[PDB]
C-alpha cells in the first residue's frame, strides 16, 4: 500500500487503513461484500 | 437509511457519529480516516436555513458505535473537537458543491476491533471503481422511512444500518433533478422502479460511501453522503461529495493543520 500522508500531521493509521480487524484480518467476509465485488465487472 | 439492513459488529469500523452536546442528539454521520482526523459534510456543520452554525465546542464525535442510543462501554470512544475546517468554497446559499469538512480530534482515538480508519482513494482507485453500475456501501443511523408514516420510535433504527447502492450515470442523474451536480459530486441509487429502493436519509448525511478494492482488499471512501433521496427528501438519486476530487484540499488542510 503506497502511503500518501505524513503521520506527524495525519496521525496514525494510514498504512493499515481499510483492513477490518473482524473481517479482512481474520479472513472472514461480511454478509454482502459479494454484491459489491460481483458488480466490479470489467 | 432506507431499505437497508442491520450492521454486523465491526462491519464499518470507520463509521463516526457526529453528536450535538446540548441538547444531546445525533446530528450527522462521519468517518474516521486516521486516529486524529474525521471526514463529514459541510452542510452538517454550517447551514443557516436549518439553523445550523456549529463550532468546535458545540459538538463531539462517538466512534466504534453500533447501537443508536445505548452507551456501549469499553467499545465506543467520545472525542472533543480541536478545530473544524469546512471547504472555503462551500457556499450554503447556492448548492451542495464541495460539501465537505475535516474535523480534528483533541486526542488521538485508540484503535480496536471496532475502531479502524478507512482509506482515501487515489487516481487509480477512482478510475477502476468509480463507474456507473458499480456498487458501493453506505452506513448510518438516519431514519428508516418517511416521517409521519408511523410512530417515530419505529422509524429510528436501534442499530447501525447498511445498504449497497449503485453509482448512477452522470447524465442520467443530471436529468433527474433541477439541482446542479458538479464534477465534485456523483450520484448513487437504484433505478426509478426496483420497487423497494435503498437509499440514505438526512440522518445519514456526512456518512461514507465506501467500495472494496478487488485489487488490494482494502475499503476506500469514494464519497461523503451529501443529499440522500431517501425518506422525506424529493428526488430519485442521492448526491455524494466526490472525495478524490477534494483530496488535494484535504492534504492542504492537513499539511498546514488548517
Ligand atoms: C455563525 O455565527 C457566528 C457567531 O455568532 C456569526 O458571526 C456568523 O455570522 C454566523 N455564520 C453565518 C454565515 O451565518
Amino acid at each position: 500500500f503506497h502511503t500518501f500522508f505524513n503521520e506527524k500531521t495525519f496521525g496514525l493509521g494510514e498504512a493499515d487503513c481499510g483492513l477490518r480487524p473482524l473481517f479482512e484480518k481474520k479472513s472472514l467476509k461480511d454478509t454482502t461484500e459479494k454484491e459489491l465485488l460481483d458488480s466490479y465487472i470489467d | 437509511i432506507v431499505e437497508g439492513w442491520d450492521a454486523e459488529k465491526g462491519i464499518a469500523p470507520w463509521q463516526v457519529m457526529l453528536f450535538r452536546k446540548s441538547p444531546q442528539e445525533l446530528l450527522c454521520g462521519a468517518s474516521l480516516i486516521s486516529d486524529r482526523w474525521v471526514l463529514t459534510a459541510a452542510h452538517c456543520i454550517l447551514y443557516p436555513p436549518w439553523d445550523k452554525n456549529f463550532t468546535e465546542n458545540d459538538l463531539l464525535v462517538r466512534i466504534g458505535k453500533h447501537s443508536r442510543t445505548r452507551y456501549e462501554r469499553n467499545v465506543e470512544k467520545i472525542s472533543m473537537l480541536e478545530k473544524i475546517y469546512v471547504h472555503p468554497r462551500y457556499n450554503w446559499r447556492e448548492n451542495l458543491d464541495r460539501d465537505i469538512a475535516l474535523l480534528k480530534l483533541k486526542k488521538p482515538v485508540p484503535f480496536s476491533d471496532y475502531i479502524h480508519p478507512v482509506c482515501l482513494p487515489d487516481k487509480q482507485t477512482v478510475t477502476s471503481l468509480l463507474r456507473a453500475g458499480y456498487k458501493g456501501r453506505v452506513t448510518g443511523w438516519g431514519n428508516l422511512r418517511e416521517t409521519w408514516t408511523t410512530n417515530i420510535n419505529e422509524i429510528q433504527p436501534s442499530v447501525l444500518q447498511v445498504v449497497n447502492l449503485p453509482i448512477v450515470e452522470r447524465p442520467v442523474c443530471k436529468a433527474s433533478t433541477r439541482i446542479r451536480i458538479t464534477d465534485n459530486m456523483f450520484c448513487a441509487g437504484f433505478k426509478v422502479n426496483d420497487t423497494k429502493r435503498g437509499d440514505a436519509c438526512e440522518g445519514d448525511s456526512g456518512g461514507p460511501f465506501v467500495m472494496k478494492s478487488p485489487f488490494n482488499n482494502r475499503w476506500y471512501q469514494m464519497g461523503i453522503v451529501s443529499a440522500g433521496a431517501g425518506c422525506d427528501r424529493k428526488g430519485k438519486y442521492g448526491f455524494y461529495t466526490h472525495v478524490f476530487r477534494l483530496k488535494r484540499w484535504i492534504q492542504k488542510v492537513i499539511d498546514q493543520f488548517g
